[PDB]
RNA sequence: CUUUAAUGUUUGAUGUUCUAACGUUGACCCGUAAUCCGGGUUGCGGACAGUGUCUGGUGGGUAGUUUGACUGGGGCGGUCUCCUCCUAAAGAGUAACGGAGGAGCACGAAGGUUGGCUAAUCCUGGUCGGACAUCAGGAGGUUAGUGCAAUGGCAUAAGCCAGCUUGACUGCGAGCGUGACGGCGCGAGCAGGUGCGAAAGCAGGUCAUAGUGAUCCGGUGGUUCUGAAUGGAAGGGCCAUC
RNA sequence: AAUUCCUUGUCGGGUAAGUUCCGACCUGCACGAAUGGCGUAAUGAUGGCCAGGCUGUCUCCACCCGAGACUCAGUGAAAUUGAACUCGCUGUGAAGAUGCAGUGUACCCGCGGCAAGACGGAAAGACCCCGUGAACCUUUACUAUAGCUUGACACUGAACA
RNA sequence: GUUUAUUAAAAACACAGCACUGUGCAAACACGAAAGUGGACGUAUACGGUGUGACGCCUGCCCGGUGCCGGAAGGUUAAU
RNA sequence: UGUAACGGGGCUAAACCAUGCACCGAAGCUGCGGCAGCGACGCUUAUGCGUUGUUGGGUAGGGGAGCGUUCUGUAAGCCUG
RNA sequence: AGGACCGAACCGACUAAUGUUGAAAAAUUAGCGGAUGACUUGUGGCUGGGGGUGAAAGGCCAAUCAAACCGGGAGAUAGCU
RNA sequence: UUUUGUAUAAUGGGUCAGCGACUUAUAUUCUGUAGCAAGGUUAACCGAAUAGGGGAGCCGAAGGGAAACCGAGUCUUAACU
């Protein structure tokens, strides 16, 4: 058979230019208002996947 | 993606944006292959005919890669700035 | 924890509020707070509500 | 029968 | 009924004697005001002190209290 | 709005009665040589019982499962995240069921700015007033104070007081620091709009380091961003937030 | 005490001497009245204790009679086994040596005996721990469910008050 | 009397007797997706369940907890 | 369990202290012979030949190069009473 | 008369010894208990696996029982040797 | 063999002979090699057929953004030095 993707990770990660993956930062769902604006700025613009971190996401998107 | 039992990282992480439905039947086309089409007009029927976009493509741009010379008649095909600049300098009718 | 989570909202042009911490046994009084807005561009009269 | 069982 | 310390927070000078910087680069992590910020070197709000301006890094010892102060040198 | 009252407009509840549904493991006759069954008379019940669907309760009768780890063996006890000091061997880091203490917050002022001021503890003198309240002077120099544990800091005060205030502001951010990562922290400068100050300037919370939980799932508000033929809408997305 | 920890409680009887036994006393750690209390004749391949008789149980073994063991002829296994030219001691050593070091002793090979060692054989320790093992069992653990039970609608109709 | 066939024959289990409780007969209860069988071709001096265990003397107090029984005015409460 | 606390014999130095000169002593180093890896430097690159230097203990593991067995083609070939 | 008494057949299994690669995968020998009953035995039926049956030990159900055997899911799964 | 460590008195094996354990399918990524090259390649199927047709499709040559959309730029932002 063909190899199936992991969904999850299809939610969670797009593919770049370069071959990188690009996700959303996580702290931003629910009780912000304890957290300061400066880090609820810096959080809010999607972010490129490390390289131990590559590793493991290229084999659960094993197509895009 | 196991961890060791600690939570991985696709599950670690938000899930963010939509599918949208349009995205699918919307081809760019470059430039280099406005030459391979039949005859001398552009649309969607004769960038069918001549296997550049698909059956079920219903909406086109005509983005600037490179190398257009020939004059053209581009129809109901939304055009880029640079693109359109390339083809007017090519000579043909952007659209009518 | 016996701060009540209370929110802000804009007078003029409310497509816009802020969130903060208020006591209730201490100040039963109003917030007024004088903040920007980003939808007005302007410094704005804000008002406590839940 | 636990006699011999080191038990 | 022992048992309980915290992580350490890895302070102390980052940038030595006579070091070339860029600015915004941090300098000393610490707590306290060890050291001072001089010409070229501000003052975070964990005290934290940084390059203003890229240069060498400089310590001296100045007032009447014999005060550790990090100058910058704009090389 | 209110208190009963006749009349019709409609149901409900309760009780009694009737028999024609239904029951009969009552009697009798036939199939029939039959204590099965069916059919026919008749008696007794009778719209009850019982059965189907839906539903509340109960249910170790039965079934599927769960019942943490560290641990000078396991159990019992204790601990599990965060902060400060020592161990820690003068960069950073560094273990033990090693030695000691705290946190799960508070505050529209205890935040910002401007202006001003400077302790503790003793000695002397003086109404009650006395070891210790208030006053005045002297000594001393930060042994004080910091909203809260410890350490580092603090006089240019970060400590104490008063005026005016909302920068406890929005979009970013060169550059660094620290983590395997998720993440966490510091930040000059730029755009917009303010506050204090005569002005240089300072302010995007608090002397700093604890006061905290990822994702999924949903709640609320705004934004046509999408919106399954089309126009909407639902539902998603994004932004703020629970 | 089938119950009592401390404990061989203390006193008495039985014995030359009695942690057991019998009778008492109550300090009942922690008896107790149908998960019965306290008695009780008879019964018991029932538990404990004492006595008489009887004896090789014993002091302390001796002899005899038969069946094996022993030899001869016939037939003829099994467990076990890395290979062996398979000594003692003291030390060392994965920490208790036939095998290493040092040393001492020892002609080669059987047969009958005995079992100190070969951490002898036998059974992938049954105790202990571990596995995000398994099975059964329990329950006011969780989630269900058969059954029992409630009401609504259906089979199900007619009069009245 | 019975019991662990193959390490336990007992003080265990049974027992006659005692008490409580259910059951009015198409009985309770049990085995049955049901029909139907057992109870029983018996019917409260009968049948089932539970505990105790001949006989003698007797079985004291507690209904707060839990279970069962009875009430149901009031509060809460499903499908509809 | 048997001296049993120099390994033993034995030693009055064959013990200890100092000074020195010899010598023994390893798979170390040198000599001679050979093989292989890696890298420089040339000959004309049958991607070789040579000169120089250096390397060559190895578990888990990584990399490279081979031997042999059965069957298929070459092969109705070749060997074989 | 008697779930009376003593005691053979018959039924059982209390003690000891022997056997423990047995003569025997539960025996033999010598004593032992019941022996007209809640007895024993033949022949034939009936009850069945979360089921039966049990004067109840989790005992017995074909040398197998805190869930028989056979076959199939099935090469279950095995961070373990 | 398992180990920090085994002559170990830790495991395993009486011996010989024979058999006995990294496979296959399908996708995906990287490396080597071959073809063609801004192009490459067909699947089923037809076809007497490992030929030749069949370009349905797939990958690549353009990305940014959640998306509409824009496009060598795009996103954030009222707009960015
Ligand atoms: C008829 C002859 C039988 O043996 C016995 O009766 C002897 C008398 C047992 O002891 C019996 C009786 C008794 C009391 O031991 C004497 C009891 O403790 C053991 C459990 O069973 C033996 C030896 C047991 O071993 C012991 O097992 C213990 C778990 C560990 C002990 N080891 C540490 C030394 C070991 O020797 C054990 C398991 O039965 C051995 C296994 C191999 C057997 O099952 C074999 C087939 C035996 O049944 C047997 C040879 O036929």
């Amino acid at each position: 058979p063909k190899i199936k993707t992991v969904r999850g990770a299809a939610k969670r990660f797009k593919k770049t230019g370069k071959g990188g993956f690009k996700h959303k930062h996580a702290n931003l769902r629910h009780i912000l208002t304890k957290k300061a604006t400066k880090r609820k700025r810096h959080l809010r613009p999607k972010a490129m996947v490390s390289k131990g971190d590559l590793g493991l996401v290229i084999a659960c998107l094993p197509y895009a | 993606g196991f961890e060791g039992g600690q939570m991985p990282l696709y599950r670690r992480l938000p899930k963010f944006g939509f599918t949208s439905r349009k995205a699918a039947i919307t081809a760019e086309i470059r430039l280099s292959d406005l030459a391979k089409v039949e005859g001398g007009v552009v649309d969607l029927n004769t960038l069918k005919a001549a296997n550049i976009i698909g059956i079920q493509i219903e909406f086109a741009k005509v983005i600037l890669a490179g190398e257009v010379t020939t004059p053209v008649t581009v129809r109901g095909l939304r055009v880029t700035k640079g693109a359109r600049a390339a083809i007017e300098a090519a000579g043909g009718k952007i659209e009518e | 924890g016996i701060r009540e989570k209370i929110k802000l909202v804009s007078s003029a042009g409310t497509g816009h509020f802020y969130t903060t911490t208020k006591n209730k046994r201490t100040k039963p009084e109003k917030l007024e707070l004088k903040k920007f807005d980003p939808v007005v561009r302007q410094h704005v009269i804000y008002k406590e509500a839940k | 029968m636990t006699h011999s069982m080191r038990l | 009924r022992n048992g309980r310390d915290s992580e350490a927070k890895r302070l102390g000078v980052k940038r030595f004697g006579g070091e070339s910087v860029l600015a915004g680069s941090i300098i000393v992590r610490q707590r306290g005001t060890k050291f001072h910020a001089g010409a070229n070197v501000g003052c975070g709000r964990d005290h934290t002190l940084f390059a203003k301006a890229d240069g060498k890094v400089k310590f001296e010892v100045k007032g009447p209290k014999n005060r550790k102060f990090i100058s910058i040198e704009a090389e």
